[PDB]
């Protein structure tokens, strides 16, 4: 499991780039959880939060190339954000919501 | 499961064989596991469904050069005939499938 320092982290950074990018949560605030603790898990992992919805040859030297650690190149370069953490208003998935609260993310990731 | 238990499964399958390439921390492949599961049953005749975890089995996400997951790769006869990413309805999904189908 991620630490919740780690999680702690990670849900307030999304909250915070969200509202700097001006994009907004998943309707489905499970998918916004899941994302968040695989961030805090690859940060306590690599020490860096690599994108967790992506395969990789070689997690530990991405981590050191820098391309895909939150927020990554695509999403810094055009909001593209493949794991739905960070959707632009206009995506058919996108809520209202730029909160994610820590009971939102014990709720939905419970069983993990 | 196997990298080759896999390989032998798509050479002798008799219908289409979606496979969802997934990993256990990411939102949207999550977000996809009932609902594959909604449309596996809906179309229980006409595709098998299997689902392979990329961070266990990295040797069979890299023949395939997954990237984002999830990855859905729809074959017919061992061969891809579609591949998609991310997540999207069951609705979404049934058309696509039926789509490469025909
Ligand atoms: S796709 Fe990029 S911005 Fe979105 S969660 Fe993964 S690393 Fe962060």
């Amino acid at each position: 499991e991620p630490s919740e320092k780690s999680v702690e982290i990670m849900r307030k950074f999304s909250e915070q780039y969200a509202r700097r990018s001006g994009t907004y949560f998943c309707v489905d605030k499970g998918v916004t959880s899941v994302v968040i603790k695989g961030l805090a898990e690859h940060k306590d992992s690599y020490g860096a939060p690599l994108c967790p919805c992506r395969h990789y040859d070689d997690k530990a030297a991405e981590v050191g190339q820098g391309f895909w650690n939150c927020p990554c190149v695509p999403m810094r370069e055009r909001k593209e954000c493949h794991c739905m953490l960070f959707l632009t208003p206009d995506n058919d998935f996108a809520g209202k919501d730029q909160t994610i609260t820590s009971d939102e993310i014990k709720e939905t990731t419970a069983n993990m | 499961q196997t990298f080759d238990s896999f390989e032998d499964l798509l050479v002798n399958s008799d219908k289409p064989v979606l496979v969802d390439y997934y990993a256990t921390w990411c939102g949207p492949s999550q977000f996809m596991v009932p609902i594959l599961n909604e449309v596996s049953e809906t179309l229980k005749d006409k595709i098998q469904v299997v689902k392979i975890d990329t961070e266990k089995y990295p040797s069979i996400a890299n023949k395939y050069k997954i990237e984002a997951l999830p990855t859905f790769i729809l074959f017919k006869d061992g061969e891809p005939c579609d591949r998609f990413e991310g997540a999207l309805t069951a609705k979404q999904l049934i058309q696509r499938i039926e789509d490469s189908l025909k």
